[PDB]
RNA sequence: CGUGAGUGAUGAAGGUCUUCGGAUCGUAAAACUCUGUUAUUAGGGAGAACAUAUGUGCACAUCUUGACGUACCUAAUCAGAAAGCCACGGCUAACUACGUGCCAGCAGCCGCGGUAAUACGUAGGUGGCAAGCGUUAUCCGGAAUUAUUGGGCGUAAAGCGCGCGUAGGCGGUUUUUUAAGUCUGAUGUGAAAGCCCACGGCUCAACCGUGGAGGGUCAUUGGAAACUGGA
């Protein structure tokens, strides 16, 4: 019903009074299995109760990503923090591979025609923030038609 | 042309389509160095480069030697996105992968001498043959019955479209028009239709 | 007046944000069909006829939904004084293949973009007030 | 064409890491068959195309050539060898044992050297790519970075302390003008180591006709004034 992508569970070796406190920050993408990105981080002792903790406290950070005719409406970027991304269009009837950054952004948008792009670095805390920067800065067909305030077939 | 192991094509790439079982006795996890770790997510330009490297082990002609292949899958008019799977099946490996001579593409490129080659007249010992409506990729007079040409004559029953093959003949001369969706679909189309353009 | 549609662009846009049914755009000699060029579709809804005296003021008569839904998501300026955006036989744009009407005026006065490619001309639509 | 496996014995005689646990450099492999695509002599043979009794209005007759003369190739089917160098903890697809131990190496980014540097040097190697590989000076991916799409008028990349003055850069004046103007008009031409809509073959290379098509034309007002700075 909901494509939840739990990337990893960052641990911490707290060097406080206690011998060695264990704090697992379960990282899970809050995707709605449609086209939204979704990102939430927990801090509970139980990963299962921590993964849903960030899914019930952070589920409004997603963005609606529409599709034209099976191809990305506009090749957007991502200038938020170090890690960056890029939207590359492909044919509707295609697929994705492995080797690079995060995979829970274009995989949520069941279309198999978008290539997930994010160089920046490996840090998965400032690389997903740039993906939502471009997703919210995406240009739609009518979205840009209102900008001019004329016809949809008069701005292409 | 690669002069290396033909078992790393289903490990470094994400679209091999050259053998049925390969990860049965191997380890289908991630890469090599961090094979016991998690996998990654192909980058925008990386996915188009991964497919190129994936087809680099599949297609005999590598970078610069497959000029025509890439030139026929770009400037050529028509579905540019699916032009990499449409105008790219004009090699000599397709005839061996439709009649029943070689199950692989690398072995199909070396099957232009041991197997059927005489395409109704002038033959060709290259990885691509000019098989058009009128060419019958068959064998020679002395090499009429070969061992690699008549190997899986009964083992390979099901044949592909736009191809012909019979007993003691294996001469392909059916339809010249092929399908642009009659090949594996794991790589992007518009991605390679734009990246190549540059 | 330094800019012809100076207040015009700062009226409808502001009236489409604060939900202003009736608008008060300073009417001029060319500020009539330029502020009502989308009267064919429904972007700027429609109006009866510019009624005033020697460039006084013209309304836009904007309409919204039940919970005040604006069809236009902010209007920006494109074809202004100085530069000229004349679309000849170079390349006509397309998005949804026919929907509303834009700025394509030649020798037929105010026409739609449906036959824009047929005429192969791209000018600015204008009209006098009363 | 590119240099041998149709076949194929843990494919070893014992080593590659070996706490030996197995796999294997190892469906490497024997020793042949196989694979033809190496010789053995060979005789070989387009820019530029019409002629020379005296019988012939930009048409042409007895009689006018060689500085040569072994692509793709299924064929004789002798056996003529794709190695390599680089990162290897990596960044960035990549390693095991020894030897080193701020001695030396490594050494773009990282850094690794004062002890357990598989980062060092040898051996077994591994990722890459392609008859090779590391190097030096030369455009652009890198990224807009005198901002032009690609700069502020405050910390950032930004307070002329200069309070008094026209650099013509530029700062409502109603109406109002004789036509600065937006889209029509001579079109024949419309050619082009030009992206020619096709057009020719040299397998891996240089084998070139299409001026109307063909855009890369060479109808865009003479013109419809209530209007940047100046009323």
């Amino acid at each position: 019903e909901f494509e939840e992508r739990v990337v990893t569970i960052n641990r911490v070796a707290k060097v406080v009074k206690g011998g060695r406190r264990f704090r697992f920050t379960a990282l899970v993408v809050v995707g709605d299995k449609n086209g939204r990105v979704g990102f939430g981080t927990g801090k509970a002792q139980e990963v299962p109760e921590a993964i849903k903790k960030a899914v019930e406290a952070a589920k409004k950070d997603l963005v609606v990503v529409p599709r034209v005719e099976g191809t990305t409406p506009h090749t957007i970027t991502g200038r938020y923090g170090s890690g960056s991304v890029f939207m590359k269009p492909a044919a509707p009837g295609t697929g994705v591979i492995a080797g690079g950054p995060v995979r829970a952004v274009l995989e949520l948008a069941g279309i198999t025609d978008i290539l997930s792009k994010s160089l920046g670095s490996n840090t998965p805390i400032n690389m997903v923030r740039a993906t939502i920067d471009g997703l919210q800065n995406l240009k739609n067909a009518e979205d840009v038609a209102k900008l001019r305030g004329k016809t949809v077939e008069e701005l292409y | 042309r690669f002069r290396g192991s033909n078992w790393k094509k289903s490990r470094r790439l994400g679209i091999s389509l050259s053998g049925t079982g390969k990860e049965l006795e191997k380890r289908p996890y991630a890469p090599g160095q961090h094979g016991p770790n998690q996998r990654k997510k192909l980058s925008e330009y990386g996915l188009q480069l991964r497919e190129k490297q994936k087809l680099r082990y599949l297609y005999g002609m590598t970078e610069r030697q497959f000029r025509n292949t890439f030139d026929i899958a770009g400037k050529k008019f028509g579905v540019h996105g699916e032009n990499f799977m449409i105008l790219l099946a004009s090699r000599l490996d397709a005839v061996v992968y439709s009649l029943g001579l070689a199950r692989t593409r690398r072995q199909a490129r070396q099957l232009v001498n041991h197997g059927h080659i005489l395409v109704d007249g002038k033959r060709v010992d290259i990885p691509s043959y000019s098989v058009k409506p009128g060419q019958t990729i068959s064998v020679r007079e002395k090499s009429q019955k070969l061992n690699i040409i008549v190997e899986s004559v009964e083992i390979n029953n099901f044949v592909p479209e736009y191809l012909n093959f019979d007993a003691d003949s294996l001469t392909g001369t059916f339809v010249r028009l092929p399908e642009r969706s009659e090949l594996p679909a794991e790589i992007n189309e518009q991605l390679i239709v734009e990246y190549y353009s540059r | 007046m330094t800019d012809p549609i100076a207040d015009m662009l700062t009226r409808v846009r502001n009236a489409n944000m604060v939900r202003h049914e009736k608008l008060e755009l300073p009417a001029s000699n060319i500020k009539k069909e330029i502020a009502e060029i989308l009267k064919s579709e429904g972007f700027i809804k429609n109006v009866e006829y510019v009624e005033d005296d020697k460039q006084g003021v013209l309304r836009l008569f904007l309409k919204y939904g039940q919970n005040d839904e604006r069809v236009i998501t902010g209007l920006k300026r494109i074809s202004k004084p100085g530069l000229r955006v004349y679309a000849k036989a170079s390349e006509m744009p397309k998005v949804l293949n026919g929907l509303g009407i834009a700025l394509v005026s030649t020798s037929e006065g105010v026409i739609t973009d449906k036959e824009a490619r047929k005429r192969n001309v791209g000018g600015e639509i204008i009209a006098y007030v009363w």
